[PDB]
C-alpha cells in the first residue's frame, strides 16, 4: 500500500522498475471471447501482474501490496483475498495493521460479503473479538439494517459468548426506529439465547413491550410478527385474554395486521376444539372476506385461501 | 366506461398509501419516498392525458442482451470475477424472450465455461479464478439452456461430485468455497448442480435438510445462516433446495406461507426482500417464486383449499410492477426507477414477470398476461430459473449415466 491507486504519481505495474524481472500474464479468454469485459488499462496491467505472482506462487512482500490494488479494483474477487490470506500467513504480517485495513475497507465497501469473511477469519486468528462491537456500531450508525453487519455481530455474540449488554443496545435501536426489522430480529436472537421465551416474567414483559410500541405505532408490521412470533409456538389460544385486548384496539388502531392477528387467534381456537365452532369459523370468515375484499386486497388470494381452508375443517362437517 | 383495467391506477388505490401514524423513522421517510416516485409513475398517464398500456420492450431488451453476452465496458470490472453468472443473467433473459443461440454462441459460451472450471472440480469466476458454488451453478444452468451434447459433455461430473463433497459440513452445511463459510445459497447451489447433473450420493445431502430448518426463524421465513433475519434470496434457496431434496416438509409451510404473502407491497405491487424494507424488482422472483414452490408442496400434502387457477399473490399487481417501473427506456431491468439497469435485475424481473403469467398446477394451466399480448414470456421452472424443456432434458440425459460411484 505504498502508492496509492488513486495518486496523480500512481504508474503502471509494466513501468515499475521493481517488477521488471517478472513477466506480466495476460488474461486468456480463448480465440472470441463472450461477456468480455473491457477493462481499464490500470486494472488489467494490475490483474495481469496478478496472474504473474499468483501463478508462480511468489509469496513476496511486493505480491502483498499487489493483493490491496487487485482488492481495491474487484473487492469481489475471491481467489485475490484467499491469496491474500496465504500471504498474511506465510510472510508472518501482523495481523492487527491487517485489522486497521479491513476495517478501512469495510467502512468503504460495507455491503461486499468478502471483506466481512475477511475479517471474520483475522477474528478467529487473533482470538480476540475485542475491537468487534464498537466496529459493527459503527457501520450500524451508517446503515442500520446491514445485513453482514447483523450475521457478523450475531456470528461475535455466539462465538465468544458476549450477550450481556446487547439488549441495551436493542432498546438504543428500537427506539432510534421501532420498525427496523433488524433490531426486532437482534431482539429475539438475544432473549431466545439467553432467558428465553418461558420465564413467564420475560414474556410477559415482552409482550407488554410490544403491545405498547404497536399502541403507539399501529401500522407498524414488525411489532404485530413479533407479538405473533413470541406467542405462536405454545398457542395463541393458550391466552384467552388477548383476543379480548385486540378487540379493544380495534376501535382507534384497526390496521389490517391487527384483523388478520384476529383472524389467527381464531384459528386457533377452532384447532384446539374450543367452545362454540359453528360460530367462531363465521366470526373469521368475516374477517378473512374484509382482508381478500376491502383492507387487504394486494393478498386476496392467500386470504381467500384461508377461508376456504378453515371453511373445509371447522364447518359443521 | 369509468373502469379502470389496471389495478394500479385505480381510484381506490391510494388508499393503500404508507400510514405512518405520525410517528416518523427513517424506514418510513424512506418508504414515503418510494411510493411518492411510484405514484408519479402510476399517475403518468393521467397528467399527460394519455391511455395507458403495458408493453414489455422486448427490442430494447434484446439488443441490451445480444450485445452484453459478448462485450461489456469497464463498468463490469466488478463482475470480473462472476462472469459464468452474466452468462447465465443473458442466456436466462433471451431463453425468456424466446431468442434462438445462434449455435457458434453456444459454443464460444461453451469453451469459455471450459475455461472456467477447475482441474478439481467445479467452476470459478473466472480463468484460472478458484472455484466456488455460485459460478458453479451459473455455468452448470447456462451449459443445461444450452442443452446440447457439448455443452453437457464440458461438465466433468466425477470432479465435481469430489468439489460437493470438500465443501460438505459436519452439521449439513455446505461451504460457498474453500476456505469460505456457510449460507443457505450454497447447499441450494449444491442441490442443483448435483440433481441436475445426476451426482446425488445417499449421504451427500445427509443433514442439509435438518440445517436449513434451522435457518427458519420466529418470522417464518429463511435468514442465511440460523438466528438471522429472514430474506427472501435465502428463503428461495432454502425451500428450492428442500424441494430438490424432497424434504419440503422439514419447514414449517404456513408461517412461510404467510411470511412470502406479506411481503407484497400493497402500493407498488412489487416484492420487498425484508420486513420494513424497500421494493425491488428482482425479488418479483425470489420472493413471488416461493409461491409455486408452496403450491407443489402443500398440494401434495392434500391441501383441498388450493387455487386450481392462480399462485397466491397478486399476479397483476406484480405484472404491473415491473412493466412500469422495472423496465429502462434503453433495454435491461431495474430494481426501481431511478436506478440503473444491470443484467441481474434483468434476469430476476424477466424471470418473476414469467411466473406472474404462468400457472400450472397438473392439468391444470392458467395464464393472465397484462398489457399487450405479446409481453407473453416462455415460461421458467420455479427450482432451477432455467426453462422447464431445459431441466425434464438435462436431468433425463444425465440419468443416462450412474451417480459416480456405479
Ligand atoms: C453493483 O453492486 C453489486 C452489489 C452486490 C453484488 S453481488 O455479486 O453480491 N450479488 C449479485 C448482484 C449482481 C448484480 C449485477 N449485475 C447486482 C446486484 C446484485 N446483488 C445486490 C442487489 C440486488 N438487488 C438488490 N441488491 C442490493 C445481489 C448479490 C447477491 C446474490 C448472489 C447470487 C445469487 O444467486 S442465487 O441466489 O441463485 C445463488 F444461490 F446461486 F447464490 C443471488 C444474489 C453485485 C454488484
Ligand atoms: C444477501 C444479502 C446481504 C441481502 C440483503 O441485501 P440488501 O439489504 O442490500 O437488500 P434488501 O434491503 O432488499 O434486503
Ligand atoms: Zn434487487
Amino acid at each position: 500500500g505504498f502508492l496509492s491507486l488513486d495518486s496523480p504519481t500512481y504508474v503502471l505495474y509494466r513501468d515499475r522498475a521493481e517488477w521488471a524481472d517478472i513477466d506480466p500474464v495476460p488474461q486468456n479468454d480463448g480465440p472470441s471471447p463472450v461477456v468480455q469485459i473491457i477493462y481499464s488499462e490500470k486494472f488489467r496491467d494490475v490483474y495481469d501482474y496478478f496472474r504473474a505472482v499468483l501463478q508462480r506462487d511468489e509469496r513476496s512482500e511486493r505480491a502483498f501490496k499487489l493483493t490491496r490494488d487487485a482488492i481495491e479494483l474487484n473487492a469481489a474477487n475471491y481467489t485475490v483475498w484467499h491469496f491474500r490470506r496465504v500471504l498474511l500467513r506465510s510472510l508472518q504480517k501482523d495481523l492487527q495493521e491487517e485489522m486497521n485495513y479491513i476495517i478501512a475497507i469495510i467502512e468503504e465497501q460495507p455491503k461486499n460479503y468478502q471483506v466481512w469473511h475477511h475479517r471474520r477469519v483475522l477474528v478467529e486468528w487473533l482470538k480476540d473479538p475485542s475491537q468487534e462491537l464498537e466496529f459493527i456500531a459503527d457501520i450500524l450508525n451508517q446503515d442500520a439494517k446491514n445485513y453482514h453487519a447483523w450475521q457478523h455481530r450475531q456470528w461475535v455474540i455466539q462465538e465468544f459468548r458476549l450477550w450481556d449488554n446487547e439488549l441495551q443496545y436493542v432498546d438504543q435501536l428500537l427506539k432510534e426506529d421501532v420498525r427496523n426489522n433488524s433490531v426486532w430480529n437482534q431482539r429475539h436472537f438475544v432473549i431466545s439465547n439467553t432467558t428465553g421465551y418461558s420465564d413467564r416474567a420475560v414474556l410477559e414483559r415482552e409482550v407488554q413491550y410490544t403491545l405498547e410500541m404497536i399502541k403507539l405505532v399501529p401500522h407498524n408490521e414488525s411489532a404485530w410478527n413479533y407479538l405473533k412470533g413470541i406467542l405462536q409456538d405454545r398457542g395463541l389460544s393458550r391466552y384467552p385474554n388477548l383476543l379480548n385486548q385486540l378487540l379493544d384496539l380495534q376501535p382507534s388502531h384497526s390496521s389490517p395486521y391487527l384483523i388478520a392477528f384476529l383472524v389467527d387467534i381464531y384459528e386457533d381456537m377452532l384447532e384446539n376444539q374450543c367452545d362454540n365452532k359453528e360460530d367462531i369459523l363465521n366470526k373469521a370468515l368475516e374477517l378473512c372476506e374484509i382482508l381478500a375484499k376491502e383492507k387487504d386486497t394486494i393478498r386476496k388470494e392467500y386470504w381467500r385461501y384461508i377461508g376456504r381452508s378453515l371453511q373445509s375443517k371447522h364447518s359443521r362437517e | 366506461v369509468w373502469s379502470e383495467p389496471l389495478y394500479s391506477l385505480r381510484p381506490e388505490h391510494a388508499r393503500e398509501r404508507l400510514q405512518d401514524d405520525s410517528v416518523e423513522t427513517v424506514t418510513s421517510i424512506e418508504q414515503a419516498k418510494v411510493e411518492e416516485k411510484i405514484q408519479e409513475v402510476f399517475s403518468s398517464y393521467k397528467f399527460n392525458h394519455l391511455v395507458p398500456r403495458l408493453v414489455l420492450q422486448r427490442e430494447k431488451h434484446f439488443h441490451y442482451l445480444k450485445r452484453g453476452l459478448r462485450q461489456l465496458t469497464d463498468a463490469y470490472e466488478c463482475l470480473d470475477a462472476s462472469r459464468p453468472w452474466l452468462c447465465y443473467w443473458i442466456l436466462h433473459s433471451l431463453e425468456l424472450l424466446d431468442e434462438p443461440i445462434p449455435q457458434i454462441v453456444a459454443t464460444d459460451v461453451c469453451q469459455f465455461l471450459e475455461l472456467c472450471q477447475s482441474p478439481d472440480g467445479g467452476f470459478g469466476g473466472g480463468p484460472g479464478q478458484y472455484p466456488h458454488l455460485a459460478p458453479t451453478y451459473a455455468a452448470v444452468n447456462a451449459l443445461c439452456i444450452i442443452g446440447t451434447e457439448e455443452a453437457y459433455n464440458v461438465i466433468n461430473r466425477e470432479k465435481l461430485l469430489q468439489y460437493l463433497y470438500s465443501l460438505k459440513q459436519p452439521d449439513g452445511s455446505f461451504l460457498m468455497h474453500v476456505g469460505g463459510e456457510v449460507d443457505v445459497r450454497s447447499a441450494y447451489c449444491a442441490a442443483s448442480v448435483a440433481s441436475l447433473t445426476n451426482i446425488i450420493t445417499p449421504d451427500l445431502f445427509e443433514g442439509t435438510a435438518e440445517w436449513i430448518a434451522r435457518c427458519q426463524n420466529w418470522e417464518g421465513g429463511i435468514g442465511g445462516v440460523p438466528g438471522m433475519e429472514a430474506h427472501g434470496g435465502y428463503t428461495f434457496c432454502g425451500l428450492a433446495a428442500l424441494v430438490i431434496l424432497k424434504k419440503e416438509r422439514s419447514l414449517n409451510l404456513k408461517s412461510l406461507l404467510q411470511w412470502v404473502t406479506s411481503r407484497q407491497m400493497r402500493f407498488e405491487g412489487g416484492f420487498q426482500g425484508r420486513c420494513n424494507k424497500l421494493v425491488d424488482g428482482c425479488y418479483s422472483f425470489w420472493q413471488a417464486g416461493l409461491l409455486p414452490l408452496l403450491h407443489r408442496a402443500l398440494h401434495a400434502q392434500g391441501d383441498p383449499a388450493l387455487s386450481m387457477s392462480h399462485w397466491m399473490f397478486h399476479q397483476q399487481a406484480l405484472q404491473e410492477y415491473i412493466l412500469m417501473c422495472c423496465q429502462c427506456p434503453a433495454g435491461g431491468l431495474l430494481d426501481k426507477p431511478g436506478k440503473s439497469r444491470d443484467f441481474y435485475h434483468t434476469c430476476y424481473c424477466l424471470s418473476g414477470l414469467s411466473i406472474a403469467q404462468h400457472f400450472g398446477s397438473g392439468a391444470m394451466l392458467h395464464d393472465v398476461v397484462m398489457g399487450v399480448p405479446e409481453n407473453v414470456l416462455q415460461p421458467t421452472h420455479p427450482v432451477y430459473n432455467i426453462g422447464p424443456d431445459k431441466v425434464i432434458q438435462a436431468t433425463t440425459h444425465f440419468l443416462q449415466k450412474p451417480v459416480p460411484g456405479f
